[PDB]
């Protein structure tokens, strides 16, 4: 629908772009016209997906004005050269896939991020430089079928509230330096692929050590 | 003392466990074997 032009729009004055442009994101024009470069839209007349990849978007991100588009439910800006913490995806309560793969996001997530985010599916945070532990909220999340935070500078231990979500089924925390020992929650859980490989220190259940120094 | 001979020492140690080797690191004095017994 053309009213959706107006969020998206100032969304795009929201970032800097150093490769291509949105020159195609015209103010006062549908989005769903087909025209506009990474738009998504559910059966051709709401926007529901964004994906502005590899167009080198560099410095902080705002995404608040996204808050408006009511259909929104997939962002994906992987590839970029975003950096700062993550930035009010929150507000963005419907949600259900965020795809943020090789940036430079930073920082430790505080613990309770995406609690706001009930409807995420999909969550792709790897390849970028968060630290610190693995916030809880994630494990919060009822309907995440998958996560990747894989290649960052994570440490601590793995939340064992991992082996008691429903509907996930992707798991994927390796190369990090996550902590301590594995829960045995994770290792039970049905049908789960995990990947904790390249975590030097675990022990445990899941990437089958014994945690007893013999030395 | 040295560092891979220490690692193949945690080796050894792992097999007179019958576990295969997991973690070594000579500098934190940490050989780690596996939970699994050899297949």
């Amino acid at each position: 629908y053309v009213s959706e032009s107006e969020p998206l729009v100032r969304f795009k004055n929201s970032v800097k772009i150093t490769k291509g442009d949105l020159n195609s994101w015209r103010e006062g024009t549908d989005p769903c016209s087909g025209k506009w470069f990474g738009i998504y839209c559910q059966k051709g007349l709401t926007v529901s997906g964004i994906h502005v990849t590899r167009l080198g978007l560099s410095g902080t991100i705002t995404v608040d004005d996204l808050k408006d588009l009511p259909n929104l439910k997939t962002i994906r800006l992987d590839n970029n050269l975003l950096s700062g913490p993550l930035p009010h995806f929150f507000k963005l309560r419907g949600l259900k896939s965020l795809m943020l793969s090789n940036n430079s996001f930073s920082g430790e997530i505080r613990d309770d991020f995406f609690k706001d985010m009930s409807k995420l599916k999909r969550l792709f945070l790897d390849h970028n430089k968060f630290e610190g532990s693995i916030p809880s909220s994630i494990t919060q999340l009822p309907q995440l079928e998958e996560l990747h935070m894989q290649s960052n500078n994570l440490t601590g231990e793995i939340p064992p509230e991992f082996g008691s979500m429903k509907n996930l089924k992707v798991l994927d925390l390796s190369t990090n330096s996550l902590d301590g020992i594995v829960p045995q929650s994770i290792a039970d859980k049905k049908n789960l692929a995990v990947n904790l490989t390249e975590n030097e220190y675990l022990c445990g259940p899941v990437v089958d050590v014994g945690c007893e120094n013999i030395e | 003392i040295g560092r891979i001979g220490y690692c193949f020492d945690c080796a050894r140690a792992c097999m007179r466990r019958g576990k295969y080797i997991r973690t070594c690191s000579f500098e934190r004095k940490l050989c780690r074997c596996s939970i699994s017994d050899i297949k």
